[PDB]
Formats: structure tokens, sequence, C-alpha cells
């Protein structure tokens, strides 16, 4: 019901994705594939919890 | 009528060359703010800019009929005689 | 197709709450 | 204690577990595009095990970007780009740092002209195994300049079959293309190349890279070739993937 | 600070020589210029010295590596400009006397002129005859 | 040099004769736009003292 | 006080030390004078002071370009009208190429290539001999009139005085650059104040600018119900448009700050 | 493009400022005062090519007077690498925008004065010739990329393309198509005029150069202000000895303990205590608007975060 909290968890995911891009290169990417954040952790990848409207 | 009622309730409850067209007002409910009276300076006066002859074709056609009204047959033959000239 | 999340007000008409809340059988 | 606790009003064992997303994790699964899509844009295929069921990890930075490269540093990620690394046919897209590591550790003591050596060489034992039976002259180890094994702007020879004959030779087909037409024409040398890459995720097809080069290459002027009929392998060891366009004498393409 | 990693580390790090083939720039196979640029950690990141200086737009991106593409005697030249220059008159004014437009004096005059401005003394054009001849005397 | 010297004292007349438009306003504003000031009080206070306690000041 | 002649310069920039350094700090007023001398569309050829260093360091115009109003915007009338005429003729019109010149030429040597060539006829109005006669004898000049005692100041060109059937003569040729209003009733919450008020209002007025907030404050969703302001004894019969609230400022507004008030009828 | 024409006219008319009182100082009367200047009246066409080189010359002098072979700067001034440049390069062709920003206005100038000598020659026509004016003063993004170098030219250059769009649509009006064939280049000239009077001084300024621990400094202060009233004899015992005791008075301020030292003078240990509570004063200030930052949102490394949390 909470609209505000549905911006800031979309925000902050956005933030947490773009620290892992910094600290993965020092430039800013286009169009980063989300399949590095999203695979789970036994195959890989970080396994993030999503809650946003992210489209594959 | 449906946008009258939602602004009452609304009033009392990258390099980018081109503008956003997201910041364009004039987009009104009221048909007096749309489709305004367009000023006419008794059919002798133009705007700038424009091709007067496209004016002078899509102009409201009042005066043409107040003057073949009012007009007298001689001041008619010589407003004719100017439209031959 | 950026990858970027986008804010889930307006993109959940079509779910409910629990929808594809599921309980795990005993083991 | 010092560790805020996102848990302050439930306790796991006299409460039990009020969620679960078990189910969360095979739904992800699933729509990331099934395990082998997941494994698509890792390195996998490039470790050549034959599944992925039977492994575990070691409990990674480093292992993460390694393990997640061929879907990074693609050229849609970061653009104004391909410098590529020394002594090695490899292109990063953007300056990866951490990638350029795990590179050059990958590939250390001259490891790239290795694999283009070997593959020479295995292939030349081959052709020398099947001399007679392909009526073949001899077999020639083309002078490859040091080089050449990192070279992709452009080709030179690398194996050359002398026939003491004129082979019927086909049009140009893949590897694969079991229906190959017929180029009327003969030859008595046949050339053979022996190219390597690292697909990245967008460009790992291996049959289209082997098409484009050797399309290429044969309409060049920095590739000089003894024939205009040969064929040119590129063997993607990004994915391990391989194939081979040019033409084909009889008992060639089997 | 962690203990950045030696380049040595890696290994397999060959002196390559070539700066770029086909365009493409070669990119060194040692990590001295990157640890020179920003070192690395003990663990493979990339803590990049911050570079705190002037902005130049032009240099951080420069088009994606862009496209990659006999003087006469002063005596001499006294002499002849006195005999090219009129009775009490400068050799400014000599210029507008013949300026009115013989024309071969008049681009000898100027080009005199300005060699003699190019010897060191930008005070030709505010200077009568009577001051240069008594120069050339002195000088003679 | 010289030549060079005399241009640059000439290049310097110009640049200060350009100023000038504004420059008794500009000084006057850049004019009008601490620590011992605070500490004054103490420091003239602290020269009362003679020299037996100043050789006697004891060290952590 | 010593014009010299146009033929020195020439040679001395054609030939090619802080007195060459010390100059050069000035490229910016050189660019800036020679932009803004730049020739009208009427013109062929403009013949401009120069005032250069004695080394062909710089090269500034020492000019400012005065106009007298009137025929400036007489003059672009024409040039408006001109310019619509021919494009209307030429169907396929052939846009210059740029950049003009191929990135390795140096600059053509004007001494050479344009000196003594007869320029192209530039864009001008056949102004009819009759109907134009208190203006045709000077219209298409560079200053016009500034050498005849009675209608210019100067030659500093600094007044003008004109006569009546000049002026007529002018402003006809103007006709299709004017608004031909005859008042400043057009204008009415359309004007400078109007858009004063809407920006100090924080409102917009449609078909006008729209700022941004001049100073945080309280909201049209801040406020509560109180029983002033209570939406049950509110009679509606119009919307109170923002048009209403910049007209009468004080009458439809809380807390009004900044309000130039509006001009009345004219 | 009509409402955003508007919104800057309102805005010079509101934030209009009364042209300052000064003293008349014409620049180039003092220029043709000296012995260094002189007077001719030329074609304007020959003064573009003179200034175009002029300028292109400048540029040229300020890339080679670091002996520096390695940039090219070609006639239409683009400034290419000739060969691909080295890390060591890379950090000796750094010039600033101001460089590129100059670069980019003589490219301007560049295009308007070829224009010009185009028409001349009898390459193009008069109407050709002001088409290409208008052309070049309306896009200038997209021939010159001056915006990189300075991001408050996008201003001028979306008033151009408004200015265009208003334009325009009155010229294309009845028999005139759409298409390459209006001239009217006034507007976007002025536009571009103006831009030149504010950047002239800045690119002025920069040929010219070109061309030719507070609480530790306050903690500093007292202690210089304690030692002027000081004995200069005793300058290597008792400075030292000044300094321990104002530190453990710190620290035991810090402590909320009662630092003393019976063996400091009375005026001394006074200033000591001053020197403490100006101390306290200004850790708190700055631990209060530290903590204020952080919480509004601002970010520091977790180690000076900490110390502040300490403080706190």
């Amino acid at each position: 019901n909470t609209q505000e909290l549905l911006d800031l968890l979309v925000k902050c995911e956005n933030k947490i994705q773009t620290r892992i891009k910094i600290g993965l290169n020092s430039k800013m990417p286009s169009r980063f594939p989300p399949v590095v954040f999203y695979t789970p952790k036994e195959l890989g990848g970080l396994g993030m919890l999503s809650m946003g409207h992210v489209l594959i | 009528k449906s946008k009258e009622l939602h602004a009452i309730k609304e009033r009392y409850l990258k390099f980018v060359f081109e503008w956003d067209a997201s910041e364009d007002t004039s987009i009104d409910y009221n048909p007096l703010y749309k489709e305004r009276h367009q000023v006419q300076l008794l059919g002798r006066g133009f705007i700038a800019g424009i091709d007067l002859k496209q004016q002078k074709r899509e102009q409201s056609r009042f005066y043409g009929d107040l003057m073949e009204k009012r007009r007298t047959l001689e001041e008619k033959e010589q407003e004719e005689a100017r439209l031959r000239k | 197709p950026t990858g970027e999340v986008l804010s889930l007000v307006g993109k959940l008409e079509g779910t409910r709450m629990g929808d594809k809340a599921q309980r795990t059988k005993p083991q | 204690v010092l560790k805020q606790n996102p848990f302050w009003w439930t306790h796991q064992r006299h409460d039990g577990k009020l969620w679960n997303l078990n189910n969360y994790r095979t739904d992800m699964i699933q729509a990331l595009g099934g395990v082998e899509g997941i494994l698509e844009h890792t390195l996998f295929k490039g470790t050549y095990f034959p599944t992925w069921e039977g492994l575990f990890w070691e409990k990674p930075n480093r292992r993460f970007t390694l393990w997640w490269s061929p879907t990074i540093n693609r050229a849609n990620v970061y653009v104004g780009f391909q410098v590529q690394l020394d002594l090695t046919g490899i292109f990063m897209h953007g300056k990866i740092p951490t990638l350029k590591i795990s590179l050059i550790q990958i590939f250390r003591a001259h490891l790239w002209q290795k694999i283009h050596e070997s593959i020479v060489m295995d292939l030349c034992q081959v052709f020398d195994q099947e001399l007679d039976a392909l009526e073949i002259e001899t077999v020639q180890k083309e002078t490859i300049h040091p080089r050449k094994s990192y070279k992709m702007n452009s080709s030179c020879a690398d194996i050359l079959l002398f026939a003491s004959y004129k082979w019927n030779v086909s049009r140009p087909s893949l590897l694969a293309d079991s229906k190959d037409v017929m180029d009327s024409t003969t030859t008595q040398k046949y050339w053979i190349d022996i190219q390597l890459r690292w697909g990245d995720y967008d460009s790992h097809d291996i049959e289209r890279y082997a098409r484009a080069k050797f399309l290429d290459y044969t309409t060049d002027n920095m590739s000089i070739y003894p024939s205009p009929t040969g064929v040119l392998i590129a063997i993607d060891l990004a994915y391990n993937l391989h194939s081979a366009y040019g033409n084909w004498f009889p008992g060639s393409k089997p | 600070k962690y203990d950045i990693l030696a380049s040595e580390d890696v290994e397999g790090q060959e002196a390559a020589t070539l700066p770029s083939e086909g365009g493409v720039r070669i990119t060194p196979f040692n990590l001295q210029e990157e640890m020179e640029e920003g070192h690395f950690d003990a663990d493979g990141n990339y803590f990049l010295n911050r570079d705190a200086q002037i902005r130049d737009s032009w240099l951080d991106n420069i088009d994606w590596v862009k496209i990659r593409e006999t003087s006469m005697s002063a005596q001499a030249l006294l002499e002849g400009l006195l005999e090219l220059l009129l009775p009490r008159e400068t050799v400014a004014g000599a210029l507008r006397r013949l300026g009115a437009r013989s024309p071969q004096r008049l681009d000898r005059l100027s080009g005199l002129a300005d060699q003699m401005v190019a010897r060191g003394n930008l005070g030709v054009y505010q200077e009568t005859r009577e001051r240069l001849a008594m120069r050339l005397k002195g000088l003679g | 040099e010289k030549d060079d010297e005399e241009a640059d004292a000439i290049y310097a007349a110009l640049d200060k004769r350009m100023d000038e438009r504004r420059k008794e306003r500009r000084e006057q504003r850049e004019k009008e736009e601490k620590i011992q000031q605070q500490f004054s009080d103490l420091k003239r206070k602290l020269a009362e003292v003679t020299e037996e306690e100043w050789l006697s000041i004891p060290e952590v | 006080k010593e014009d010299m002649p146009p033929e020195h310069v020439r040679k001395i920039i054609r030939d090619h030390k802080r007195v060459y350094l010390g100059a050069l700090k000035y490229m910016p007023h050189a660019v800036l004078k020679l932009l803004e001398n730049m020739p009208m569309p009427w013109e062929q050829i403009r013949d401009v002071p120069v005032l250069y260093h004695i080394t062909g360091a710089i090269s500034f115009v020492n000019e400012i370009p005065w106009v007298i109003e009137p025929v400036y915007i007489s003059q672009w009338g024409s040039m408006w009208i001109m310019m619509r005429r021919e494009k209307r003729d030429r169907r396929h019109f052939k846009r210059m190429r740029f950049p003009p010149f191929d990135d390795e030429e140096p600059p053509l040597d004007y001494a050479d290539n344009i000196l003594d060539v007869e320029p192209l006829e530039a864009i001008q109005l056949e102004l009819d001999p009759e109907e134009d006669a208190p203006v045709l004898d000077w219209f298409y000049d560079h200053q016009p009139l500034r050498d005849s005692r009675k209608y210019v100041n100067g030659s500093t060109y600094q007044r003008w005085q004109f006569t009546l059937p000049m002026m007529s003569t002018l402003y006809r040729l103007a006709n299709q650059l004017l608004t031909d209003l005859v008042d400043d009733n057009y204008f009415y919450l359309f004007d400078l104040k109007a858009f004063f008020t809407s920006k100090a209002l924080n409102m917009a007025i449609p078909g006008g600018p729209k700022f941004e907030p001049l100073v945080r404050d309280i909201n049209l969703q801040d406020e509560d119900w109180n029983e002033f302001n209570d939406i049950n004894k509110i009679i509606i019969r119009q919307p109170i448009r923002t048009e209403y609230k910049i007209a009468f400022p004080y009458l439809y507004n809380n807390l009004p700050h900044h309000v130039h008030l509006t001009w009345y009828h004219t | 493009s009509y409402q955003k024409l508007l919104k800057y006219y309102v805005l010079n008319a509101l934030k209009h400022r009364p042209p300052k009182a000064q003293k008349k100082r014409y620049l180039f009367r003092s220029f043709k005062a000296t012995k260094f200047f002189q007077s001719t009246k030329l074609d304007w066409v020959e003064v573009g090519l003179q200034v175009c080189r002029q300028g292109y010359n400048m540029l040229n002098l300020l890339i080679h007077r670091k002996n520096l072979n390695y940039l090219h700067l070609d006639y239409n001034f683009n400034l290419k690498p000739v060969k691909t440049l080295t890390t060591k390069e890379r950090k000796k062709s750094r010039f600033g925008n101001a460089f590129h920003l100059c670069r980019e206005v003589l490219r301007l100038t560049k295009l308007v004065v070829d224009s010009h000598v185009q028409y001349r020659l009898g390459n193009v026509d008069a109407f050709q010739l002001a088409d290409g004016l208008q052309y070049i003063f309306a896009h200038v993004g997209q021939l010159t990329g001056m915006y990189r170098y300075k991001y408050k030219l996008m201003r001028q250059i979306r008033m151009c393309k408004d200015l265009k769009h208003l334009i325009y649509y009155r010229f294309n009006t009845g028999p005139v198509g759409k298409g390459p064939g209006c001239g009217f280049w006034a507007a976007g000239w002025r536009v571009w005029l103006f831009f030149m009077r504010g950047i002239t001084p800045l690119l002025e300024r920069w040929l010219g150069n070109l061309l030719a621990h507070f609480d530790l400094e306050l903690r500093a202060a007292v202690m210089h202000d304690i030692l002027d009233m000081m004995p200069e004899g005793i300058k290597q015992n008792k400075a030292r000895t000044i300094l321990q005791h104002l530190s453990e008075a710190w620290r035991c301020w810090k402590a909320n303990i009662p630092w003393k030292v019976p063996g400091l003078p009375t005026p001394i240990e006074n200033m000591i205590l001053r020197y403490v509570k100006a101390k306290a004063d200004w850790w708190t200030n700055t631990a209060h608007y530290n903590r204020e930052r952080i919480r509004r949102g601002a970010t520091v490394d977790k180690t000076v975060c900490k110390k502040n949390l300490g403080r706190l």
C-alpha cells in the first residue's frame, strides 16, 4: 500500500546494482545484463531478491 | 466535464537538444481557453511573418459580408476597381 | 531494455500479495 | 548485542518459520532462462565439464568477475573500445583491470601461441596419417609469424597440402554442411588455417565467425594466401566451439 | 593498507613492445601501468588513485581513441631603406605616400621595415630619416 | 630582453588602464568583503607572569 | 593619426619575442569584433576599419555596427520577402556543404583569389520608382545618409532625423515583420507583469513560462481541513482558474507576495 | 519553443541589474595610443581570413611551446592525436576546458568566414550564403561541439533551436514548402554574439595565464599567541610543556576530567583553559554538523564517521 516505500525500494536496488557496477569497473556501463546479480549463489551469481519491475 | 471535476478536486484537495514535449502548458479542459476567438483587426490588420495570401484566404469572412451589406454601389464599384488593380 | 529496476507502483494490477506463495511439504 | 537484528519481533524456535522462498529461487532460475541459459553467460563452457550437477565450490570478487566475464566485457556493455591484451587474441571492451589480471594469469607463458602451435601440429599429424588415401603429395608447415597466433585483423597461411594431382574442391561450406555443392573447379595445393578467438556472450557464434573470417581474409590484401582454395578453421576457446567454412576436397570434410 | 600485489604474482606479463595493431590499441601484458594509474589490493580490487587535477573533457575521452590520425646586413638594410626613403619623412609615412594605389618600391620598403622590426626593434615605424641616418652614422 | 621588458611594461600599463573602469569601487568592495583577537586578553595577561614560573612549568 | 595603406599589413601577414606574445592574449576580442561587424545580406562587400599589431600577431575590427533602427527593420523585412519569394521558386535548393573547405588546406589568400573578383549580386528588393521615392536612393547602402547632415547627426552616426514620407515608406516595407496591432489589450494576462505574478505565485498561465517554485512553503495538499476552508461550505459554480488568481491577486489568493499588479483595461 | 522563449524573456526582464557606474576606459584607444598597433581600412573577408589564421597560429604556438609534437591541429581546428598516446603523454596534453572552448569558438569563426569566402569566390549564391549562415548559427552543437567544454552553452543551443522553430514556421507558410531555404540568420547570430560578450574575459584570462585542520590551525595560533608574550629564552623547554599541558587538558575535557597543572602559571593556565574551551566548542559544532550530514545522507569513510560517532 505504501507507494513511497516501493519507490524507495527500487531506488535502493538500483543503488546496490550501481555500487556493484562501480566495484567491477571504474566506468559506468550501458545495459549491464541483469543475470549477473539475480543468478542463485550456488550457480555463481550473487542472488539478489528483487522487489521491482525489472524485465529480462 | 470529467476533467473539470478532476480539476476542482485537485485544486481543493544526457545532452537533450530538443525540449521535452511534457514541458508544455496550454492543455486546458475549458473550451474557451482552447478554442479562443482570433482577432480579425477589422479585416485590415494581419500577423507578422505569415504569408499574406494565406491569411487573406483563411480570415473569418465576417467583414467581407458586412462591407457587402453596408457599402453603397459607388463604394462597391470603387472597392472592385481597387480589387481589379 | 535498460537493466534498472522499475517502481512496482502501477504494475501490480494483475497479481495478489499471495499469488505463487507455496507451502512446503513434510520432510 | 552489537548486531542490529532485523527480526526483533519473531523467534525462529518459538514461532517457527513464517515465510518460505525456495519456490522463489526455483522460479528465479526458470525465469533467468533455465540452468543452461544461466550457464551460457558463464565461463562454464570454456571449462569443458560435461554437465553441471556434479560440481561444488570451495568457500570471490575475482572468481565472480572472471566467471561472469563473457557476459560483462561484451561490446554492448562498454562502447568505444576493444583494446587488445598483449600476446593474446582476447578483446576487452572496456578497461576491466580485474578481468585483465585474471585473463593474463589464465594465459601466462605465451599460452595462446602454444594453442595455435598445438592445433597446427595435431592437424598436421592427422593429415600425415591420412596423406595417401586423400591423394596428398605432402604437408608443409607454413612459416607462421610468432604474433600470427594473436593476429586478428588479418591472417596468413598455416598448413598446406600438396596433392601430386588436381583436387576437385567444393564451394566454401561450414564444417557441418553435409549438403555441399560442387565448385566445378580443381586445385593442387590446399591451405588450412587455425583461427583462435574468445567468444563473448553476444558473439560466440563460431560458425558465423568462421564464415566471416574466411570470406574476409580470402578477399583481403594483408592476407597473402598461396591458393584461393582452402579452409579456415575458427576455434572459439571461450565456449570450446569450432567450425570450418572453406572449400572441401573428397574425404576432407569427414 | 592492503599490500598491492606485485606484477610478478600474476606472471606471464610478456614485455610486449607493439603500441597498436589494426587500429585497436595493444594493452601491455604488464600491470605496471595499471598499478601506476590505480593500485590493486591484496585480493585483486582496483582502488584507483584519485586524479586530482584540472578538468579537460577532450583528454579524458579522446573521441574513443579518436581516429588516430637570406637576411641582408643591418648596414645594408639601413642603407637600402634610406635610399627608398623620401626626405624629412619617416618609414611609416613613406608607406603612406606610396600607398595611394611606385608599387614595387612600396612593397620593397614595407618588407624592409618588416624584417627591421624582426631584428628586435619595434619602433621602426616611428623614426624619421634624421634619426636613422644618425644611427647609421653611429654604426658606421 | 630590453624590447621584451619594454613590451611587458607597456602591456601591464594596458591591463591596469582597463580595470581602472571600476578600480575604485571594485577595490572598495573587495576591502569591505579572529582567533588571536579572541585570545588577546589572555595573551596580554600571560605577559604579566614573571620568569620564575616559566622554567618551573611541568611536563605531562 | 596615420591610416596606413591596405597593402602593408597584407604583406606583413602573408610573410609571417614577448611583443608577439603579449598581443595574442586578446584573440577573443578579435573574434568578437569580427563576428559583430558581419555584412548584412544586402551588402556584397563591407570595408571596415582595422587596428592590427605591427607583427600581424592580431588584427581587430575597430568598429561598432550602428544602425538606424527603422531602416534596419525595413531592410530585414525586404530580406524576409525576398528569401521567401526565392525558396518557393527553387523547389530543389542546394544547401552549402559544411565545412566549406577541406580539413588540410591553408586558408585561401585574399590577395590572390578574392581581391579582384567581382562578387555576385546581393539579396535586394526591387524598390518601386514612384511609391518608394523617399527611400529609393539610400536603402541598401552600408550606413545610409551618413554624410547627409540633414538627416543624420554626423559621421559618428549617433542620431537620425527623418521626414514623414520616409517613415511611411520604411513602415510599409517592414510590415511583413510587424504585428499590426493597435493596442496592448491583446497582451492582457499575457504580459510581463502577469508572468511575474504567475512566477511569484508558483503557477503557470496556459501558454506561458513554467518556472520553478520561488520558495518552498505550504502546499495545496499541506493544509488540513479547518472550519475555514471546509469544502462543505463552498459553492462551486465555475472552477477558479489560475487566470482568476493572476487577475485579482489579492481576492483569490492567500499570502500573495511579489504580486506585480497587472495593468487594467486600455 | 514559444513558451521557452517567453521564459527567458521574463527571466531577463526580472533578473535585470542596473549597469554599474564606472569611468570610461576604452581598450582599443589604448591599443592605438601605443606604438605597437596601426590602422587601415580592409575588406571584411580579408580580416576574417587574417583572424582565422592568427587564431590558428596562436593555438599551434600554445601546443608547440611544450615541444610536444604528438598532437595535430589542422586548419578546420580539429585536434587529432597523430600517434596512440602513452600514459605519460596523456598527462602532458591536459590543457583544460578553456583551450577547447577557444578552439571551438575559432571553428565557428572559421565556418562563418569560409562561408563568406565561398560566396565571394563564386561558389555559392547570396541566398545560399544566407541559408548557410543561419544553418551554422542554429546547428552549432552538431557542427562544433562546444557544449562539452562548457555545459551552460546548452542554453544558447536550445535557444537557437527555439528561434529556428519560431521563425521557420512563419517562413514556411503558404506556397513556401518545408525544406532548406530560409536565410533569416539575424537571431542566432545575436545569440552567439551575446555568448562571446561573457566568455571574452574568461578566455582572455586563461591566455594571460598560459602565455607570458581548522582545530589544528586554531591550536597553532593559540600556541603562537602564548609564545609571543612568553620568554624568548624558554622556547625549547616551556613551549613543548605548554603544548603537552594543552593536549592533556583536551584529553581530560574529552574524558570529562579536571585537568590542572599547579606548576603551570595562572595566566598560562587561563590561556590553556580558553584554548581548550574553544577547541571543545569547535569539536562539538563539527561533530553536530557531521552527524547531521550523515543523517541527511552525506557520504564519508567509516573511520572518520566512527571518529565523529565517538565524539558524539
